[PDB]
């Protein structure tokens, strides 16, 4: 299983076989005998798997992660409170990597499925993507190798200034 | 630079108000090393007069390792004194000279603007 929202997959819609010819589908033949002999046994496998790890429940939890004091309410110097605004920064930077490849799937698995209609039916994940990297490109781009929060700080002013600026004149 | 702080004794190894700060430890890591350059001296000794190198003139071994770390000993106790001395006398001096050692206020990143350096 997986969450279907995090992953949506528009329903399947298979058109009901319409059969106008006399002769035998093979397709559909080896489709029964490679259920019995492949998809039953392997099944039975399964099941018996299932049960063993039923007897054997165990359980483990996603780790939380409290807020801590960002970059901007650290003093100059006082390394032990960068040291967790930078701990901190580094964990969301991260996760903004894996929100970037879910929304990856997502383009590539519409691209997939709608095959030759991708250029009219996958605009909404494309315009999730040409959103999502501009936020992206204006976090994180150009920060270098050496990245961390003071340099996306430093980034981020440097940005709010040159628009602020856009007004001052305009 | 300390040769002519006030009551400082000529020729003193420890003095007296040393006997208030605490001993080395016997197992230091710092006399430890001297036990084990001590055993090597009497290594070193036996290599050089071709005798066999471990299993001669153990109570010469002994000696080395015992002398190493009873000076040591003695040696480390001096120059804890003589850090704790430097100490004392370098806050001691912040304190009698306030207006040389001001405390500043650093501003948050919040206000600092530091200028940003693009990577392309
Ligand atoms: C060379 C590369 C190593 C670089 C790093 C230096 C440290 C490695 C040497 C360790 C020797 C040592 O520490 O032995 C002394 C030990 C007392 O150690 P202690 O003061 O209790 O705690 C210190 C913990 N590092 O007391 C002992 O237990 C030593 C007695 C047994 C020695 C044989």
């Amino acid at each position: 299983s997986w969450d279907k929202d995090v992953y949506p997959e528009p329903p399947s819609r298979t058109p009901a076989p319409s059969p106008q010819t006399s002769l035998p589908n093979p397709i559909t033949y080896l489709t029964k005998a490679y259920d019995l002999v492949v998809d039953w046994p392997v099944t039975l496998v399964r099941e018996f798997i299932e049960r063993q790890h039923a007897k054997n429940r165990t359980y483990y939890y996603h780790r939380q992660y409290r807020r801590v004091p960002d970059i901007t309410e650290c003093k100059e110097g006082d390394v032990l409170c960068i040291y967790e605004a930078e701990m901190q920064w580094r964990r969301d930077f991260k996760v903004d990597q894996e929100i970037m490849n879910i929304i990856q799937e997502r383009l590539k698995a519409c691209q997939q499925r709608e095959g030759e209609n991708y250029q009219q039916n996958c605009a909404k994940e494309l315009e999730q993507f040409t959103k999502v990297t501009k936020a992206y490109q204006d976090r994180y781009l150009d920060l270098g190798a050496y990245y961390s929060a003071r340099k996306c700080l430093a980034k981020q002013k440097q940005r709010m200034l040159e628009e602020r600026k856009a007004a001052r004149q305009e | 630079m300390m040769n002519g702080r006030p009551g400082h004794e000529p020729l003193k190894f420890l003095p007296d108000e040393a006997r208030s700060l605490p001993p080395p430890k016997l197992n230091d890591p710092r006399l430890v090393y001297m036990g084990l350059l001590g055993y090597c001296t009497g290594l070193m000794d036996n290599m050089l007069r071709m005798r066999p190198v471990m299993r001669a003139g153990l109570h010469r071994q002994l000696l080395f390792v015992t002398s190493f770390v009873f000076a040591g000993y003695f040696y480390l106790k001096r120059q804890n004194y003589l850090y704790a001395v430097k100490d004392h006398d370098m806050f001691g001096y912040i304190k009698l000279h306030p207006e040389d050692f001001p405390e500043k206020e650093k501003k948050t990143y919040a206000e600092i603007l530091e200028p940003f350096h693009p990577v392309r």
